[PDB]
């Protein structure tokens, strides 16, 4: 129900009744192609069906405020520790075109040996429980019916509790998940046996729910000493996980590779990534690509990150990408803030729309150098396979340290993470199934003797108990909370207040954080500390320098800073005061013509001022169709009023620069009198300007308007079409 | 070194190379699919129970007692079930009950 595009999101109301909540939709959804689409004045080649409500890129104001949507599903990461502030960020994310919410889990939830209940405050991620998945999956259900396009909720099914979370995800309509047996082994040191048997059950559940599945290979670039050498390991890992998911029972169209452009500038990044991207696309035809933006080789400059992402985005365009996960341009600087999440989304929208139709104009030179490197990668991937095999399959190679080796395979340095096949977390919890083993549930991978009870049920083991929780949502137990301190209700109270007081925030409600940017004419170490002082004297709390860039070792240093503003403000106190566009102005001088006489008057030779608000270059009033009879400089005030009637003009525009002895205010009073005297003061606009003119002082001379330092044709044309109307 | 290890692939067509790739894949994982078919783990069994309508809490009670009984092999949801039909009560009752020592002797027979 509801959600008005102008009423904030009702978090407290949403958390109301998380026991009666069941999901509208299920499984994954792609974007619907909108072939040859007409938006604003343009035709789009690679666009998807538009949103019914959104925020267009700022530059669209010049185009009718159109917001084209690209073909790839665009992903935004979202987790702060409190899933409540994160719902507001999701509504934000949606309007800016994102349709894939990915939710990271509190650090190491992977090691949790079971679900957890309720909604604790998490650490560098949201903790994943049922209350929280229902709250977010319920909010997205409004937000989605709002922007007018389905949104995929997405998370992680990893570590010793694989099958639980997966099961919970299916009960509660999560649309996709990361899941890779090997993330578990290689990176979380979880027993490789335990782990690979967990993933069988996991994936089976997930195939049952039509969920999208993303793998863990990107984590390879993270650990690589030099990412551009980890290519053979990458294809291999991708391939094991793909083939594994395929034989469990998932659909190739539901299996996604998680591929990241290897390197970043000053690296010749395009020339190193394009072969890998192309080889990867060749080798895994029929599978989905989820393109992720680089995060390894990334520093503190939002700009530097943003530019690299555009290049990353290019690779996707010159190849393929069914999903396009974005990275917050601030990732290397701090925890993603609301704004930088919107930045990433607008960037990808901006770049993909920008290169709409590109592959109609450009192609890859698939022979030549490109085609050769592609071969070299494939051959190395293949050799790597055989090395694995000729050592006795996966479990062995891992023990013998083939993975996370810092070399370019064949090359092996002997520093990969080596796991014990008898070791790791949960070693010795694998139990041999018995001939009489049984499970009366749906989506069970392993060997299951339902036959010793009823043949007719082999394919429907759940009949044994009249439906498990996949058939019968009503059999699901919903635990609300286990802790009565660390919980969402307690966290709502902490900030109950702000819900007419107002303060800045970056991630959590009312955290009073703001970004401060300056430049200081000194060395880097010093300017760092100098900027702290400035920062404090502006009453900032908990100050941190979050980025130093050198300009020149001596000349200066750019500094970003976050700091907390230790106070609120009130709307109800704000002093808020309740203009014609260039086109109205033009449409007015269009229908009724406007003739002007303009001159620098007196003995004044300063001509540039008046030429400036007249000449078309800087938006002077030639721009709008005004007819201007320039008399030149040093024109006697009589001679100007004479010309005005000679040429049956509508306005005199006199300029007056020299201002010694008030000569500029006098020259005006004399224009007004020469005008009154000659019986035309009432049917002619007299307007004047000059560096030393104060509008109001000039109006007291008897001229309809004055113009000072920094005026432009727009102001002059405006005054001319407005004042004219009066008369 | 790589110049020699790549010799026996040098002849393969780009698509034979591809073929070779994916069958070595299938060859690497099948043994893993097997382990998966004939074994069980604690997390797997919790998830059967979760499916049978237990909480994550209750479920790590049944499973944690089921390991102390060497009963894992039979499947924690098969115990719950045959104990259910034996004392002819509900699934949620025989289960609720197994969470605190009740009906484990009967079970073991
Ligand atoms: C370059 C210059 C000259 C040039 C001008 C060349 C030319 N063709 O214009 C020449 C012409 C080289 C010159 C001459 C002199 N000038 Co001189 N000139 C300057 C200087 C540096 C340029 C200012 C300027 O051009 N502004 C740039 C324009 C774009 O801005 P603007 O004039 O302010 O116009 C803006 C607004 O006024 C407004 N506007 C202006 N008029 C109108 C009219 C209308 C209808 C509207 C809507 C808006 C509008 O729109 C413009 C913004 O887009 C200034 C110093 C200064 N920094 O102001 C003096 C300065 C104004 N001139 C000065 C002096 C003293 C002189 C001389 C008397 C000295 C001398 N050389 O012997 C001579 C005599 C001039 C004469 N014979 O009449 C003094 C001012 C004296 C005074 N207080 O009265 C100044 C301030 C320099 C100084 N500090 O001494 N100089
Ligand atoms: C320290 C933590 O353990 C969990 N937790 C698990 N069981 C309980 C319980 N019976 N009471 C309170 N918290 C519990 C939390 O929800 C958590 O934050
Ligand atoms: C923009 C531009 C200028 C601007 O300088 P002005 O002296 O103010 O006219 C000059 N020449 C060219 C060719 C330009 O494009």
């Amino acid at each position: 129900l509801q959600l008005r595009v102008n009423e904030k999101l009702d978090v407290e109301n949403i958390l109301k009744d998380l026991d009666k909540y069941t999901p509208k939709r299920r499984g994954w959804t792609w974007r619907q192609p909108a072939e040859n689409l007409q938006m604003g004045p343009f035709i789009y080649k690679d666009a998807s069906t538009p949103l019914e409500n959104s925020v267009a890129l700022p530059s669209a104001k010049y185009f009718g405020d159109i917001d084209p949507q690209p073909l790839p599903v665009i992903t935004t990461e979202i987790a702060s520790g409190r899933f409540e502030d994160d719902i507001r960020r999701m509504r934000m994310a949606a309007w800016h075109g994102a349709d894939h919410i990915m939710v990271i889990r509190t650090a190491g939830q992977s090691h949790y040996d079971g679900l957890i209940e309720g909604t604790p405050q998490g650490i560098g991620g949201v903790p994943i429980t049922r209350k929280q998945v229902r709250a977010q999956r319920k909010a997205l259900d409004l937000i989605e019916e709002e922007v007018g396009r389905p949104i995929n909720y997405h998370s992680y099914v990893s570590g010793v509790a694989g099958p639980d979370i997966a099961v919970m995800f299916a009960e509660e309509g999560v649309n996709g998940a990361h899941q890779d047996p090997q993330y578990n082994v290689l990176y979380r040191n979880i027993n490789m046996i335990r782990s690979f048997i967990d993933a069988c059950e996991s994936k089976t559940i997930m195939a049952w729910a039509d969920m999208a599945q993303i793998d863990g290979a990107h984590n390879a670039n993270a650990t690589a000493r030099e990412a551009w050498k980890v290519m053979p390991e990458l294809m291999v890992q991708h391939a094991l996980n793909s083939i594994f998911s395929l034989k469990v029972g998932m659909k190739k169209s539901n299996i996604c590779l998680s591929t990241v452009p290897p390197t970043a500038p000053p690296a010749p990044s395009m020339y190193l990534d394009l072969p890998y991207a192309v080889a990867l696309r060749e080798m895994f035809e029929g599978y989905r690509m989820r393109a992720q933006m680089n995060t390894k080789y990334m520093e503190a400059s939002t700009r530097e990150a943003t530019v690299t992402h555009v290049l990353n985005l290019l690779i996707s365009k010159l190849t393929r990408a069914d999903i396009q996960s974005t990275i917050t341009p601030d990732e290397g600087r701090n925890v993603p803030w609301h704004i930088y999440n919107i930045e990433a989304c607008d960037t990808a929208k901006q770049a993909l729309i920008g290169m709409d139709g590109l592959m109609d104009m450009v192609q890859l030179k698939r022979e030549g150098v490109l085609g050769d490197t592609v071969r070299e990668l494939k051959e190395r991937a293949v050799l790597f396979m055989e090395e694995i095999i000729e050592a006795g399959g996966y479990f062995n190679a891992v023990e013998q340290g083939f993975f996370v080796d810092s070399g370019y395979y064949p090359e092996r340095n002997g520093d990969g993470i080596a796991r014990q096949i008898n070791g790791g977390i949960g070693a010795g919890t694998v139990f041999e199934r018995d001939e009489d083993y049984m499970a009366p549930v749906t989506a069970h991978f392993g060997y299951n003797n339902v036959k010793q009870y009823d043949e007719a049920l082999v394919s429907e083991p759940s009949k044994l108990i009249d439906g498990c929780t996949l058939e019968v949502p009503e059999k699901i137990v919903y635990i609300d909370e286990l802790d009565e301190n660390d919980n969402v209700n307690v966290r709502m109270e902490e900030t109950k207040e702000f819900r007419s007081m107002i303060k800045p925030e970056v991630e959590w409600q009312a955290d009073g954080t703001v970004l401060l940017t300056m430049f200081l004419p000194t060395s880097k170490r010093v300017a760092e500390f100098a900027a702290i002082e400035f920062a404090k004297k502006m009453n900032l709390e908990e100050v941190e320098v979050i980025n130093r860039e050198v300009m020149q070792e001596a000349e200066g240093t750019r500094i970003e800073l976050k700091g907390r503003v230790p106070f609120s403000i009130d709307i109800n106190s704000l002093v808020i005061p309740p203009i014609l566009s260039e086109d109205e102005i033009r449409e007015d001088i269009e229908k009724t013509p406007l003739k002007i006489v303009a001159a620098t008057v007196g003995e004044d030779e300063h001509s540039v001022g008046l030429r400036e608000v007249i000449d078309i270059k800087h938006g002077g009033i030639e721009k709008y169709g005004v007819e201007v009879h320039y008399l030149g400089t040093s024109v006697p005030v009589e001679k100007l009023v004479d010309a005005a009637i000679e040429l049956k003009a509508d306005a005199i525009l006199a300029s007056t620069i020299i201002s010694h002895d008030d000569i500029h205010y006098k020259n005006m009073k004399r224009i007004h009198e020469l005008a009154v005297e000659k019986g035309i003061r009432d049917k002619i606009m007299i307007g004047c300007g000059g560096t030393q003119v104060t509008p109001e002082v000039a109006v007291k001379q008897g001229v309809d308007a004055g113009f000072g330092r920094g005026s432009k044709g727009i102001h002059v044309a405006t005054f001319l079409v407005k004042k004219r109307r009066e008369m | 070194d790589f110049q020699q290890r790549r010799a026996h692939l040098a002849n393969l067509s780009d698509e034979e190379l591809q073929t070779r790739f994916w069958e070595m894949a299938e060859k690497i994982v099948d043994p893993l699919l097997d382990l998966g078919k004939k074994n069980t783990t604690p997390s797997i069994e919790r998830s059967v129970l979760l499916r049978m309508g237990f909480s994550s809490l209750e479920a790590k009670a049944i499973v944690d007692k089921t390991m102390d009984r060497g009963l894992m092999g039979k499947g924690a949801g098969h115990i719950v079930y045959k104990i259910a039909k034996e004392k002819n009560i509900s699934v949620r009752e025989a289960g609720l009950a197994l969470s605190e020592g009740k009906y484990w002797d009967d079970a073991i027979q």
